[PDB]
């Protein structure tokens, strides 16, 4: 079942985690001085600024190949108290980035450091031997 | 889905020697291998050799190792994939026993552990081993549900084959053209016959067309 | 048994496409600012790779080659990048008086004229010489009072003294992602399957020299001469030839001319001709009798092939258009010279003593069939001598009802692009897809 | 032993598949408005823009740190009904990409689809406990 792109973007956060594909794929794709070609250059080169940026976080979290990825990081529960039926049956991914916008700042942090700085040392010292 | 067209049958004395082609197309000739094979009363199949229209390796058989020759042309490209190309063998020493049909076979695959695997066969090339000369045919009518059969008799010619056909080919329906008699003077025979209907007397008239290429003779019998 | 898809990446897959190149030239150093060169051509790799392709063999067709029509309007483009800060001449346009140069029984006069000074309010009288297909009289009634030939159709701009008009090599490269295809088939003709290929990144050094009828500097076609066409049966259509051996031709401008630097404005400076030193003569390319005739010998052996075996194969000069299309033009040094080739092609095939060749000389030009902007040829001064290769050919039939029992070629520049696509005839643009999907006993684990 | 770039472009798919990292390597690597400079920084554009596209694709089927990658999709005859020695050691990669070009769209999207979209999920409720 697919509803196009960003269609499940007003149904519950489980909902939408099924469809991601659907965001991952549209997600990318004699004088040329023009004010057409001066934007659409400008914009193709916005479009590969963003997409490799999102692409790097993934990288440096150990989840370039994923889409859903599993991390050490603990929730915290100062970010949210909602349950997981709450947060899951509940809520659109809109109104939860909305609600986690304020610490993803920090969450990004930990999430780059806590696992995959650390899992790097312990995995050339476990394949050590 | 290429097709192997063979040089036309021949009749040579034995010590001559005899050059036989087979004409390719439909296929990359340069990547598939050319096969020689034979069949003879006295030994059935016999495998001669093959040849690489790549490389140029060539592996004959022990038999005909001293006595076939086998080249290849280079290929003329049609397309990306197809192109038209000509292998070649030449026999010398001609025996008695070295009668009978000669096919050209393209290989299997590119690579693996069988690619020259004669896949694509020609059509054949009959080979008549005899100090005997070429002698043209003799060709006489064969005089006629509501059904009748008619044809044209083909006695005493030497050697094989002989190729029969009806209106210049635009008679095919109801043609049986049976194998020929092996006569004691060393001389063949066979016969050609057409089913058609009693009532067509009126409407059609049945050509039947003798080829014999060995005596270069052509004859059109008005049945 | 079970057969499941697996993901290749890297698979030797191409499609024939058309994307944007870009240039690349060797590291030549030095005067300059030479239009193609442009101040920063991406310099040449120190080692080209050219790398065959064993069992390939692509379709080629040389006609609709979009490498052309770019090659194209990159010689267009370049031209226009380099007259727009060059000294516009809209005041050169002032009622011209000329006067022949003494002598009886004229190609340049001598002409005087009013033209402005560096100060608004002065004005000054100057003496240039000029030629007579510059010039058109402005009365046909007739006085003699004479003006530009392009005053009456499209302004002029005076090409800068720097530039130089000097072919370079230039290589054209395909971005990444792409590829060019190189057919190494020394007899391949104008399309077809090409046996031999090769792939390269960048092609070879192609020098873009702008000629007509005979081309100039070009490549030489290996083992036979080639005879390449859209339709041979056509006779609308062109018909390029490539030698297998270099003609040599010597054009030369044995007048000693002088450059007469006259200001006609704040910073503005124009360059007029300054009266000639020496004996008045023109110029005229020479060609070896005995290499043409034999050179033209080799391609009759070739033009039978496609019109019998035996046939009646003359040649005349250029009978139809005017100016650039009648005349073996080109540029020598800064000049353009327009010559008559009527005395090349002028014999009859069936079954030391060097030619020469009339040259007119013009510095008001409109190439490329360009209709709005005329150049000014600065002169150039001294004697010009330059020595060229005339590795190709453009010949065209006369047509007609003739039982096919003379066959007749004439010479023709109908078109610029000919002349890119006798360089141009061995490459081809494609994209590399390496995405391939395949067959195979393989599964991905559960795990 | 290495031919180079496309070298094995004739060569069967077997032969071609064993140097698919000659094809990776070089699949990517006062005034500037000169007619030069507008041609090549849009034509380095396109050539970020194309490599993006692909590893897009490999990502979006869990295939993106490999060369090669096998899936869950099974082979369905009415694409091609060839056998594997006759594909791997009598095609090349050209002919072959000509005879399936045809449902290669079709292909993509089981590709997409029936393997990381539904083996994120799963791979998420296994590491669950
Ligand atoms: C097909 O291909 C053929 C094969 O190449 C082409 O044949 C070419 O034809 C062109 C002409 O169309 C020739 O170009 C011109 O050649 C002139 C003769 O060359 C002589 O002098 C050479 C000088 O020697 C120097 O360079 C050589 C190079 O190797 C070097 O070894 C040596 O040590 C020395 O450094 C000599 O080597 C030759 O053998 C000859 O004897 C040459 O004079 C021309 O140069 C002019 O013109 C060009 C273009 O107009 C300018 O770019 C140059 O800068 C130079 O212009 C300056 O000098 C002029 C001299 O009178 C002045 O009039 C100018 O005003 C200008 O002076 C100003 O600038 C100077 C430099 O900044 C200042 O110092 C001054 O003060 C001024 O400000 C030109 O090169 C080719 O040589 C010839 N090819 C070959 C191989 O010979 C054929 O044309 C092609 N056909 C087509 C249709 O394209
Ligand atoms: C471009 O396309 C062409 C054509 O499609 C393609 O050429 C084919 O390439 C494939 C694979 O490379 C070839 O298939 C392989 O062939 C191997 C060679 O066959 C051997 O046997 C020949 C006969 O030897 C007998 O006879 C000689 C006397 O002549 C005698 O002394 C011997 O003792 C023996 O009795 C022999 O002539 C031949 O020699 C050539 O090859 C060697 C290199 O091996 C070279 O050094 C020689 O100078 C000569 O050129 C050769 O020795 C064969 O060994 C091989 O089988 C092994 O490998 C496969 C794996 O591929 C294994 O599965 C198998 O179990 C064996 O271990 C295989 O059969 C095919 O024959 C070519 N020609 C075709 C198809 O027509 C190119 O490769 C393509 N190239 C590119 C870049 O695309
Ligand atoms: C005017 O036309 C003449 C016609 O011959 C032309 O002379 C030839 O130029 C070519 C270069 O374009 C010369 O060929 C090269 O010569 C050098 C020095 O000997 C060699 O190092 C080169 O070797 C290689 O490159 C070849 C391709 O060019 C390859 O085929 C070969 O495998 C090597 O890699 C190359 O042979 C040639 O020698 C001259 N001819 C003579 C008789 O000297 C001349 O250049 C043209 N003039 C202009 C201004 O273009
Ligand atoms: C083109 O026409 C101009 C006229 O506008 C010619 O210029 C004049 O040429 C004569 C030569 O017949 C010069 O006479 C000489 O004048 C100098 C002055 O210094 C004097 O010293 C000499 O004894 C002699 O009398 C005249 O000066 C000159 N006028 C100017 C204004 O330069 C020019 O020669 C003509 N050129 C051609 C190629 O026809
Ligand atoms: C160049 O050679 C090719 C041969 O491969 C010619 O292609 C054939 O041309 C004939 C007529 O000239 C056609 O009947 C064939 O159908 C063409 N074959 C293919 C595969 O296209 C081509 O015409 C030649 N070009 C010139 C200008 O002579
Ligand atoms: C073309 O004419 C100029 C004169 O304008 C000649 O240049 C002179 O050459 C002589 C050598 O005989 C020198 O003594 C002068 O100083 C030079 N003067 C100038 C202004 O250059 C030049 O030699 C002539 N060239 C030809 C080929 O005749
Ligand atoms: C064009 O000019 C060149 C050189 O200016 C001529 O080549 C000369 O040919 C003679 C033979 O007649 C030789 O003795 C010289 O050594 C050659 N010189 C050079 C530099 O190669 C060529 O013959 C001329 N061609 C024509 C048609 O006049
Ligand atoms: C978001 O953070 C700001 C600053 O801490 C806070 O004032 C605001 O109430 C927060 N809103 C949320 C996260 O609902
Ligand atoms: C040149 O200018 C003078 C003064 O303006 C004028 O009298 C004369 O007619 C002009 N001559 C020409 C040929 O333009
Ligand atoms: C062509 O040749 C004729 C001679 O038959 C001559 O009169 C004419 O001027 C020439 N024209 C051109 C453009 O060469
Ligand atoms: C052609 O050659 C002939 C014979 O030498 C000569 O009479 C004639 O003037 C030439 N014509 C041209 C156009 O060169
Ligand atoms: C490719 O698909 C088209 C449309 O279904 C079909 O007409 C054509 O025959 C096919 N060719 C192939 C895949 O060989």
């Amino acid at each position: 079942v697919f509803l196009g792109f960003l269609g499940a973007a007003g149904s519950t956060m489980g909902a939408a985690s099924m469809t991601l594909t659907v965001q991952a794929r549209n997600l990318l794709s004699l004088l040329k001085l023009t004010v057409w070609g001066i934007k659409q250059l400008q914009a193709r080169v916005l479009a590969v600024e963003r997409y490799l940026r999102d692409q790097q976080l993934l990288g440096i979290w150990g989840c370039s190949g994923k889409l859903i990825c599993c991390t050490n990081v603990p929730w915290n529960s100062s970010w949210s108290n909602r349950n997981l039926s709450e947060i899951w049956d509940n809520m659109t991914w809109l109104q939860w980035d909305k609600e986690i916008s304020n610490y993803t700042q920090i969450i990004y942090g930990l999430l780059e450091e806590s696992q995959n700085q650390q899992e790097k040392n312990e995995q050339d010292l476990l394949a050590l031997d | 889905e290429g097709q192997l067209v063979q040089s036309g049958a021949e009749l040579k004395k034995p010590g001559a020697s005899v050059k036989i082609s087979c004409k390719t197309s439909g296929y990359r000739f340069n990547f598939y291998h050319i096969n020689w094979i034979r069949q003879t009363a006295g030994r059935g199949p016999e495998w001669m050799g093959w040849i690489s229209p790549y490389s140029g390796d060539k592996n004959l058989a022990p038999a005909f190792q001293d006595r076939v020759i086998m080249t290849t042309d280079t290929e003329v490209p049609v397309t990306s994939f197809t192109s038209t190309g000509a292998a070649y063998m030449e026999i010398r020493n001609l025996k008695f026993d070295d009668t009978g049909t000669y096919f050209c076979a393209k290989g299997l695959l590119r690579d693996g552990s069988s690619t020259w695997l004669p896949y694509l066969w020609g059509q054949g090339t009959l080979l008549t081993v005899s100090s005997a000369s070429t002698k043209g045919p003799s060709v006489f009518p064969l005089a006629p549900g509501g059904t009748a059969a008619l044809g044209c008799l083909v006695k005493d010619y030497f050697p094989e084959p002989v190729t029969v056909s009806w209106n210049s080919g635009a008679l095919t329906s109801g043609v049986h053209t049976f194998p020929a008699v092996l006569q004691s003077s060393g001389l063949y025979s066979l016969s050609s016959v057409v089913t058609v209907p009693s009532s067509s007397l009126g409407t059609q008239t049945y050509i039947c067309n003798v080829n014999h290429k060995p005596s270069n003779t052509k004859v059109d019998k008005r049945v | 048994e079970n057969l499941w898809v697996t993901v290749y990446y890297g698979v030797p897959v191409w499609k024939d496409a058309e994307t944007t190149l870009f240039c690349a030239s060797d590291a030549k150093a030095y005067k300059k600012h030479n239009v193609w060169a442009t101040h920063a051509c991406v310099p040449t790799d120190p080692n080209p790779q050219e790398i065959h392709l064993e069992n390939v063999t692509e379709e080629f067709n040389m006609w609709k080659n979009n490498m052309v029509e770019q090659m194209h309007t990159d010689i267009i483009s370049l031209w226009d990048q380099s007259l727009k800060p060059c000294v516009k001449l809209t005041p050169l346009c002032v009622t011209l008086q000329c006067t022949n140069v003494a002598i009886t029984d004229g190609e340049l006069k001598n002409c005087s004229f009013n033209m402005t000074t560096e100060l608004r309010d002065k004005r000054q009288k100057v003496h240039a010489l000029f030629y007579k297909l510059d010039i058109v009289p402005i009365n046909e009634n007739q006085n003699t009072s004479y003006r530009l030939i392009n005053c009456n159709t499209a302004a002029i701009t005076q090409a800068c003294p720097k530039v130089s008009f000097e072919p370079i090599p230039i290589h054209y490269c395909a971005p990444a992602g792409f590829a060019i295809l190189k057919c190494k088939d020394k007899k391949f003709n104008g399309t077809g399957p090409c046996p031999s290929v090769s792939t390269v990144q960048c092609t070879h050094g192609i020098k873009p020299v702008v000629s007509t009828q005979l081309l100039l500097n070009g490549s030489l076609a290996e083992e036979e001469v080639m005879i390449r066409s859209e339709d041979i049966r056509n006779n609308a259509k062109n018909i390029l030839v490539q030698f297998n051996t270099p003609v040599q031709i010597n054009c030369t401008r044995p007048n000693n001319n002088t450059r007469k630097s006259i200001r006609i404005g704040p910073g503005q400076w124009f360059y007029a001709t300054g009266d000639i030193i020496g004996d008045i003569r023109q110029a005229h390319c020479n060609v070896s009798k005995a290499t043409w005739n034999e050179t033209l010998g080799k391609v009759v052996k070739q033009l039978r092939k496609h019109f019998g075996n035996n046939t009646i194969i003359r040649f005349a000069n250029s009978s139809g258009g005017d100016l650039e299309v009648t005349t073996h033009s080109f540029n020598c040094g800064g000049e353009f010279f327009y010559c008559d080739t009527s005395g090349l092609f002028n014999s009859t095939w069936i079954s030391n003593d060097s030619i020469t060749l009339p040259c007119r000389i013009k510095q008001i030009i409109n190439m490329w069939q360009r209709i709005g902007q005329a150049m000014y040829a600065p002169p150039i001064q001294g004697v010009i001598r330059c020595v060229s290769n005339i590795t190709g050919l453009i010949l065209t039939r006369d047509g007609g009802s003739t039982d096919s029992t003379t066959e007749t070629f004439r010479p023709s520049g109908g078109d610029m692009r000919d002349n890119w696509r006798s360089e141009l005839y061995k490459y081809k643009v494609v994209k590399i897809e390496p995405l391939g999907v395949a067959p195979t006993r393989c599964k991905r684990r559960v795990v």
